[PDB]
């Protein structure tokens, strides 16, 4: 019911709004996990890995170049511009809204967020495998021995690019090998992220769970803790308290108008 | 800490 979800959020005066894979996927972001979802020969699965950085980084950073470079042709939908244009419109009326969101590709800040929590970090942050610092990146191509790189196709060959020529740290003193600020399969989350986005859970009196489900990860970390608050949440999926069924971008804004 | 997916 539309109608009951929007006195909830004409009242609401601190928003918390999670979202998941779907809403990268409307964008046309490919993840490369399951159905023929292959970059060359290989998955998310092999690629996303300390263990293949360790192996092959040359081979992982073309799989990151080429991801970082499909975003250009990558825009915003229809959900990222709603919930920025809502964040920027509530904040006006001192009312607050936070994004928590496990996508990697910065679409939410592309469509003007600004209070933004990305709990698995960005394609476009690099972190120093030597000194641990972290720094913004939207240089195209990362580095020069990656022009050109990272093609999809299966018959490409590897670059095999030498590791002192992948993107290096800055700092004339460290020139550390650069890796994707990117949570990989089996790593953990950041705990000074978690303990922020408690405290805005906390504070919420509203909650929207967009692309993704409040049962599973990451949502199913919170979303117990808000519900015990008697919080209302509201789901926006393609999936089987409100819950509307569809394509976010065309649910989420009139929802949110 | 929490390792994403729940290490699953
Ligand atoms: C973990 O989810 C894998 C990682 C990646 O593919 O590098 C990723 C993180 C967040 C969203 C999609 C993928
Ligand atoms: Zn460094």
């Amino acid at each position: 019911d539309l109608t009951a979800f929007r006195e909830h959020f004409a009242k609401a005066k601190h928003i918390a709004i999670i979202t998941g894979a779907g809403v990268s996927a409307e964008s046309g972001v490919p993840t490369f996990r399951g159905p023929g979802g292959f970059w060359r020969k290989w998955q998310a699965q092999d690629l996303a890995t300390p263990e293949a950085f360790s192996r092959d980084p040359s081979l992982v950073w073309e799989f990151y170049h080429y991801r970082r470079e499909v975003m250009r042709s990558k825009m915003p939908n229809p959900a990222h511009l709603a919930i920025a244009e809502c964040e920027a419109r509530l904040g006006q009326q001192g009312r607050s809204v936070v994004i928590i969101t496990q996508n990697i590709d910065e679409l939410h800040h592309r469509a003007g967020s600004k209070h933004v929590y990305e709990i698995h970090g960005s394609l476009f942050k690099t972190r120093c495998m030597s000194c641990g610092e972290v720094k913004a990146n939207h240089k195209s191509p990362i580095c020069p021995a990656l022009d050109g790189k990272g093609a999809p196709d299966p018959n490409t060959k590897e670059a095999r690019i030498p590791v002192e020529l992948l993107p290096r740290c800055e700092r004339k003193s460290c020139n550390g090998l650069l890796r994707p600020h990117v949570v990989w399969f089996g790593e953990t989350l950041d705990s000074d992220i978690l303990t922020a986005v408690e405290r805005e859970l906390e504070k919420c009196d509203l909650c929207l769970v967009v692309g993704t489900s409040s049962i599973v990860y990451p949502a199913a970390m919170f979303a117990p803790q808000v519900a015990s608050r008697g919080v209302p949440v509201a789901e926006f999926n393609m999936e089987c308290k409100y819950h509307f069924e569809g394509p976010c971008g065309s649910t989420l804004p009139p929802a949110l108008e | 800490g929490v390792l994403k997916e729940y290490g699953v």
